[PDB]
């Protein structure tokens, strides 16, 4: 029932600080507990600290004192984590976790990158087959090249194409991110019904639309 | 700093199998919690208070334990369950997480659908020339690609990326990209993506000439 | 404070509630709760339960009519959880009183 949304992905210069947010949306729980959890490189989870928003109490992992400060604001059901004095070690996905008894809600995660890298919007390149194809289904795809930082999110027909989509993890290569996405459609729908990949880059505010025409 | 140690670290199971994963604690804990994480999504509580199932968790799951030994059991292994599971404790600050068990389902072997693609006009006018190759919906995960630019092998300038096991069809997928310069690309004519797998007796090949 | 004794400080016991959320909650919030009871004297009481009841009511009131002076606030769960720990302490205080 309760929605937990966390602020978009940050890019910070090393030595700077950032404050990420997290808000209980349609919360009817007077009190409840907010955990902050960090996850590095897609595996290990470490508890940072917590707050009981209504009202007061804050607890820290020793490890994160001087690194994270935790505060709340019930003038708007929002919780805040200030990450202090950032190093490359601080680059991670940071999760928001509401607990109230049986109920548990984790946010969608906020991805922090700690770098100096410039914020380059990605080139988006359509991928269409050559002089022949067709076995039973046909395969298309988008290449999303030379961007920074992560994340980007690919959608086919604005999400209305969900069957046979593979969007792959990005690989950093010479300080730039590249990812690709494939979509597989029935032989007899392309090129007849328009197909488009929608690439969003929340960090350079680019939302790009690229149709796929046969080469 | 109660140290949670999960095992096994990674664990492949056949469908319908009973599956048990363990979480051992350095000091005694009162209740254990378990979270499930599929790649892409955030962790989600799966079992809380040792044995109670979180909302929408299937009934084939159960947790038990006491003291320093806690377990999680799938009574009957099902494709959607393929995921990484972590244990978590609330006995003492700092609350700690297990190292995670990665759980994979077994399925019948399947060949990749290999596809290959030319660079686009946007790209070539941009300055670059990136040829892409998708190796899709194969099992098991072990695969390898080779790139031929008129018959010769290449490595530097090749990007490779993999997905985890699909929760619907239990398959793995891969993308490889050969990045060149409009200068080096237009020097050569015929391009070949080259995949080695269990399924085929011979390295599966997709190729194109510079015509379409 | 009109007619009461104030017992000396005692180490706050751990209370278990049968959920990890509750246990965790108490353990993190317990510093906000009493560590000494107010009570009426032994010799007004026929039995230890009547003693404890009052000792709980009184302490709870005195702690809340003094925390709210600071600037503090308590949830209805806090007072539930306070009643639990103040009960144990009052039982300890009765025990000191007789030995």
């Amino acid at each position: 029932e309760v929605q937990l949304q966390q602020s978009g992905p940050e890019l910070v210069k090393p030595g700077s600080s950032v404050k990420i947010s997290c808000k209980a949306s349609r919360n009817t729980f007077t009190d409840y507990n907010l955990d902050w959890v960090k996850q590095s490189h897609g595996k290990t989870l470490e508890w940072i600290g917590n707050v009981y928003p209504n009202n007061g109490v804050t607890g820290y992992n020793q490890k994160f004192r001087g690194k994270a400060t935790l505060t709340v604001d019930k003038s708007s059901s929002t919780a805040y984590m200030e990450l202090h004095s950032l190093t490359s070690e601080d680059s991670a996905v940071y999760y928001c976790a509401l607990y109230y008894y049986d109920v548990s809600y984790w946010g969608q995660g906020t991805l922090v990158t700690v770098s100096s890298a410039k914020t380059t919007p990605p080139s988006v390149y359509p991928l269409a087959p050559g002089s022949a194809a067709q076995t039973n289904s046909v395969t298309l795809g988008c290449l999303v090249k030379g961007y920074f930082p992560e994340p980007v999110t690919v959608t086919w027909n604005s999400g209305s194409l969900s069957s046979g989509v593979h969007t792959f993890p990005a690989v950093l290569q010479s300080d730039l991110y590249t990812l690709s996405s494939s979509v597989t459609v029935p032989s007899s729908t392309w090129p007849s019904q328009s197909v488009t990949c929608n690439v969003a880059h929340p960090a350079s505010s680019t939302a790009v639309d690229k149709k796929i025409a046969p080469a | 700093q109660i140290v949670l140690t999960q095992s096994p670290a990674i664990m492949s199971a056949s469908p319908g199998e009973k599956v048990t994963m363990t979480c051992s604690a350095s000091s005694s804990v009162s209740y254990m919690h378990w979270y499930q994480q599929k790649s892409g999504t955030s962790p989600k509580r799966w079992i809380y208070d040792t044995s109670k199932l979180a909302s929408g968790v299937p009934a084939r799951f159960s947790g038990s334990g006491s003291g320093t030994s806690y377990s999680l059991t799938i009574s009957s292994m099902e494709a959607e369950d393929a995921a990484t599971y972590f244990c978590h404790q609330w006995r003492s600050n700092p609350y700690t997480f297990g190292g995670g068990t990665k759980l994979e389902i077994k399925r019948a072997d399947a060949a990749p659908t290999v596809s290959i693609f030319p660079p686009s006009s946007e790209q070539l006018t941009g300055g670059g020339a990136s040829v892409v190759c998708f190796l899709n919906n194969f099992y098991p995960k072990d695969i390898n690609v080779k790139w031929k630019i008129d018959g010769s092998e290449r490595q530097n300038g090749v990007l490779n990326s993999w997905t985890d096991q699909d929760s619907k069809d239990s398959t793995y997928s891969m993308s490889s990209t050969l990045t060149l310069t409009k200068d080096e690309y237009e020097r050569h004519n015929s391009y070949t993506c080259e995949a080695t797998h269990k399924t085929s007796t011979s390295p599966i090949v997709k190729s194109f000439n510079r015509n379409e | 404070l009109g007619g009461y004794m104030l017992g000396s400080a005692m180490s706050r016991p751990i209370i278990h509630f049968g959920s990890d959320y509750e246990d965790r909650y108490y353990r993190e919030n317990m510093h906000r709760y009493p560590n000494q009871v107010y009570y009426r004297p032994m010799d007004e009481y026929s039995n230890q339960n009547n003693f404890v009841h009052d000792c709980v009511n009184i302490t709870i009131k005195q702690h809340t009519v003094t925390t709210t002076t600071k600037g503090e606030n308590f949830t209805e769960t806090d007072v539930k959880m306070m009643e639990r720990v103040v009960e144990q302490m009052c039982i300890t205080q009765y025990e000191r009183e007789s030995q």
